[PDB]
């Protein structure tokens, strides 16, 4: 129950439960498959 | 008027509680969000990116050189480097992994340790990396080392080798601040055959080493880092 | 949902050989290089969510004001008859290192203000003072005396609470852009001598404190602690954590002849 | 017979071929794109010179020697004088751009050495003076020359200490930023595609640089016996999807 | 649902003869050996549930800190300017004997902290102090002075309440294993001199207390009492109750030349 | 603002009361339970196991 | 009696909060509204009317 | 809901010439005199309502 | 939920969301079209 | 009604109403019937 009118006044947000490290761990242009050779 | 009773704890301020508050700026409209590449949602997303370990810690002032593990041509049977696995201290401590682990009290999971070779292309080498699970001493010679988790690495076209320290543990969580009961083992590396340089070439070659966490990893019970402190408030 | 069962391997398909020069961190697992057994995660990664990481109250500011006879004081501000604070999150380092793990950050703020009184020299009693905290946005008249027309605060949000108590309210994200810049490699204009790095892009307002009470016979020191909790957090572009100590609000500068931040081995590279 | 290894990038009226690449990085996995209306604020129609600005400019070459500490360029600064890109830059009030960065360094199978090529969004530098000394404008706008981390401290300039990234963080952790290594034994180029990253939809191109490109030797250069002890490093950069807005009189900037 | 009706018996089936050497306690009832009448239980055994048994608040710790001028104090910790406590449930014996009826125990904790002030020597008044209790998990910087950066507690849960009041919050089961060990017949490693019995398996964190107020003219003693209530209890493997007195936190050791714990008869074996 | 009245007993701490409290460690995930033989639920379960009586108390 | 807990901020007066209050004049009937030309609803309505600029500020 | 897209103009219909003597403020927009691109308001004018202005 | 009986005791009103500047910006008797000549 | 998000913050648990002394009172491998001879 929100007792207040504005959105800033609500409690903390709830877990992204998004999670996708590939923008950080695999930003390569041509896709690399694990097990296939790195450099062909 | 509805009858109430107040409980113990009334009026306390707990920095970790999460409740509603009146907005000081009623009706204000925040700036629209635009798109920005790079959004982070979990610290677990970022500790999977690998970063360099200053393994060569033996210097006396911080230098680019403590990131370089040297290799000697023609040595046989001998040991390249050694370290315990207290990820919250020692070599690990300044790495991104080490640096985040320090915001939490407990960790569990597998670690990924990789070595990228930088010697001339016409050289060759075979190294053994060994993980020694808790309970034995840091290995003292390859024979001792080779009886635990190990990978023979053959230096080739493919420049890096990724060793995993699989989670070996009785207790399902360990402390990030070094603790005995909770200790994780040792990591050592030895010549399997030996580094060989081509003609017209000389000196030391170096390995770069990285650390990142496997998708396996768990961190819990947040706390304050020993890695930052201060004596007076800063000003502009 | 942590490890699958995997057995002996003798392949032409080697997942552990990679080329780090590419910039990727290949997702290698224990089961690519040893024989594993199934195990489950039993865990979600709840407490590492950025909302959780930045979502607890941190002390962001400690100031102090006193209640005393202003008779003959030529400069109230200077007597700590009242005091302002231009809001910041980079003056006490604990929260600062946490925020600067990101480049741009967007969130609503929840402030808690604790005020306690001290009577360091002989008093018959402890008086009960009411503090007034006024939010003074840039362009508003600033208080000059501890009882100016400014304190009327007819258009400016202000909270009155008692010393010993706590005040709590929450302010929406007041940034001018889409996010607050944790860093800014720019100037306010192409001036040859303008300041570098410090920007309005970070500006969060400013706050003025005073005691509403007139003076009693003794003097009373009131020390204000402002706590800040981020709620509804959004963070972009992770960066390397802060290694050296901080010297200034808003610049990246570190102190000269600082000490080696990497612990030197007591022994060899070979040491355990 | 496609290898990760050979590549061709054609952009405008200019083409680059590498026969010894190591894939390419696209920052944060996003490719440069123009500014959508839903994100727009300024009401002005923007100008998109296209092929006259989105081509490859090769900056002047550097020389890697055994004593090198590393070099740093800022964008869009490094290009402030390249052809029509630069003119547009000084003539509009606001502009926006992504880039393709191609760093080149070839040697032989007897050399060793490894450079880190990294892009840092919002790289705010530190004053070597400490305290709250600022870093004057000119110092953070080196132009095509870039900053040479092995040059001496100057007054009003930034600190040039490599183990600290010019800001109080450790060299070892720069790997959290989009980056690629050039390891003579593997690699001979590094290519990074940079999408536009800012907290505003479009900004000023002269008062704010939005990325620093940094090339840092990490494993020292080691040449074969009686080889000349140095290699040149060349940086070629191409603006991509550039848009300029708010045209007028032509900015005058310090120094 | 207590006794059924049962009458005379003249059988070949004797439920009262057993062999205790087997280790069983055969479930013999009044109706196996006398003639009984029906009666009902009228009772459920509600108040003997382990949740009930371990579920009331018990005093687990009394400490004390003082508010006084720290000017010239070389060791705040030593002046009780502030104080820590590494959480335990085995220092005050009442709750300890109750828990050690079990080998492994798992529960959430609810803490209540009562703080009262004393002014043993001449004061004009009673000041109103705010206590700060910080939860310091192992690896966090520990406070060195009563006003260190540590107290910023930007990542560490802390509660601020007033002396005379009570603070209350609840902490999830923080054990590293599946249960807390009430006992541990092991070492932290195979060392020849490492400590026996005391283990991290029991570790529940640690807590640091201080007064936020600066000093008044008199000195004020604040004494902290921590109460602990187990909620959501789970207990495994019952053991023999503690007979001798306790000597140490975490070891089973009893004092030498202790006294006979079994009451000697005043009379014969035959005595009533 | 809803009108309330507080009753006698407000603010007291009764060691035997059972109410909700804020968690100090929001979002923390406890270690999984594994199976352990021997769980006790009621003290009534254990007082049915017989134990020896020092009947010969005369020492 | 329903159990409650009061949070930080209890008793504060925030000049910008918006809550209900008891009416001091229970049951009073205000004067009827009549029609008046000119009602303003938003300050945004009025800043669109142009007014003169003292551009020649040099006096 | 702030600006529509508008391009070059060469008309007999001039929205920017008016007669202020009339007492009106003619509703002229950026797009009547320069070439604009579409943009949205993202804003409602909530905090300028007179209830808000006099309500603290 | 109103807890009180009288209307004066309720909280602040809610946004007009009325907005019509023409009584102030265009109170002319004969309608002026933008683009058509001001004075004919 | 839970007012709080985390499970640790809820009140005491509710009676096992489990109760099975046989793991403690009759852990014998071959089942003993009351009335039948203990040792056959």
């Amino acid at each position: 129950i929100n007792y207040y009118k504005d959105a800033a006044s609500t409690s903390s947000a709830g877990q992204s439960l998004s999670m996708d490290p590939s923008k950080f761990t695999e930003p390569v242009k041509d896709l690399m498959l694990k097990g296939a050779p790195a450099l062909n | 008027g509805l009858p109430t009773t107040t409980l113990p704890g009334s009026g306390q301020f707990l920095t970790t509680d999460d409740r509603q508050s009146p907005s000081a700026l009623p009706n204000y409209e925040p700036t629209p969000r635009i798109h920005i590449p790079g959004k982070v949602h979990n610290l677990l997303e970022i500790i999977q990116v690998d970063t360099l370990i200053p393994m060569n810690n033996t210097h006396t002032k911080d230098e680019v050189n403590s990131y370089l593990i040297p290799l000697n041509a023609n040595r046989q049977n001998e040991q390249v480097f050694g370290t315990n696995l207290f990820i919250g201290d020692g070599v690990f401590k300044t790495t991104l992994l080490g640096e985040i682990v320090q915001y939490y009290t407990h960790w569990s999971g597998s670690l990924r340790f990789s070595l990228m070779y930088t010697g001339p292309a016409l050289s060759s080498a075979k190294l053994i990396l060994a993980y020694t699970p808790p309970g034995a001493r840091g290995p003292q010679d390859r024979r001792e080392a080779m009886l635990g988790t190990h990978v023979v690495w053959d230096i080739g076209l493919q420049s890096t080798i990724v060793m995993t320290i699989p989670w070996t543990s009785g207790v399902q969580f360990r402390y990030t601040d070094p603790d005995t009961y909770t200790s994780a083992g040792f990591l050592s590396c030895w010549y399997q055959t030996s580094l060989i340089l081509p003609p017209e070439t000389t000196g030391q070659v170096y390995l770069l080493s990285f650390i990142s966490a496997c998708p396996d990893f768990k961190l819990r019970l947040m706390k304050d880092t020993q890695t930052i402190s201060q004596t007076v408030a800063l000003t502009e | 949902t942590a490890s699958i069962s995997s057995g002996p391997k003798h392949t032409q398909k080697v997942p552990i050989l990679t080329a780090n020069e590419t910039g990727a961190t290949m997702p290698v697992l224990p089961s690519d290089s040893i024989e594993t057994r199934t195990t489950y995660m039993h865990f979600n990664g709840s407490e590492t969510d950025v909302e959780c990481f930045l979502g607890r109250a941190a002390c962001v500011h400690v100031t102090e004001i006193q209640n005393k006879d202003a008779t003959g004081i030529d400069n109230h501000r200077e007597a700590k008859l009242f005091n302002d604070w231009k809001i910041n999150l980079s003056s006490l380092v604990q929260l600062r290192k946490k925020l600067e793990l990101f480049t741009y950050v967007r969130f609503d703020s929840e402030y808690t203000i604790l005020a306690t009184a001290s009577q360091p020299d002989s008093a018959n009693y402890s008086s009960n003072l009411v503090v007034q905290a006024m939010y003074v946005p840039p362009g508003a008249p600033n208080p000059k005396e501890w009882d100016d027309y400014t304190w009327q605060s007819a258009s400016n949000p202000s909270v009155f609470f008692k010393v010993g108590d706590t005040s709590r309210f929450s302010v929406p994200y007041v940034g001018l852009a889409s996010a607050y810049n944790c860093f800014y490699d720019g100037y306010s204009h192409d001036d040859a001598e303008t300041q570098y790095g410090i920007t309005v892009l970070a500006h969060m307002g400013s706050m003025a404190f005073r005691i509403v009470n007139e003076h009693d016979e003794h003097k009373t020191l009131v020390k204000i602690r402002v706590y800040h909790r981020a709620k509804h957090v959004e963070a972009w572009i992770p960066r390397a954590p802060r290694a050296l100590p901080y010297t200034s609000i808003g610049r990246t500068n570190y102190p000269k002849n600082t000490e080696p931040v990497i612990k030197k081995r007591k022994g060899d590279i070979k040491s355990y | 017979g496609y290898s990760d290894r050979v590549q061709q990038i054609t952009l405008g009226n200019s083409t680059i071929t590498t026969q010894e690449a190591a894939n390419a990085v696209v920052c944060y996995a996003e490719w440069p794109e123009y500014l959508p209306d839903v994100d727009a604020s300024d009401v002005n129609k923007t100008s998109k010179p296209d092929t006259s600005v989105c081509r490859f400019y090769t900056l002047d070459s550097k020389t890697w020697t055994t004593g090198s500490k590393g070099w740093c360029w800022k964008l869009p600064d490094a290009l402030k004088d390249m052809g029509v890109f630069g003119q547009n830059m000084f003539f509009h009030s606001l502009g926006r751009s992504g880039y393709t960065v191609h760093v080149q360094c070839n040697a032989t199978k007897f050399h060793s050495g490894c450079l880190l090529v990294v892009v840092i969004p919002e790289h705010q530098l530190a004053s070597h003076e400490g305290g709250n000394v600022s870093v004057k404008y000119t110092f953070t706008h080196p132009g095509e020359r870039g900053i040479d981390l092995s040059s001496a401290n100057e007054v009003g300039g930034p600190v040039k200490d490599v183990l600290y990234n010019m800001n109080g963080t450790l060299l070892g952790n720069l790997l959290i930023f989009p980056h690629q290594f050039i390891n003579l034994r593997t690699n001979n180029t590094a290519t990074i595609v940079i999408p536009y990253i800012n907290s505003v939809p479009i900004d000023s191109m002269t008062r704010h640089n939005n990325v620093s490109l940094m090339v840092i030797p990490i494993a020292p250069l080691t040449v074969p016996t009686g080889a000349t002890p140095s290699l040149p490093i060349t940086v070629t950069i191409a603006p991509m999807c550039t848009e300029f807005s708010g045209i007028r009189s032509k900015s005058i900037v310090p120094q």
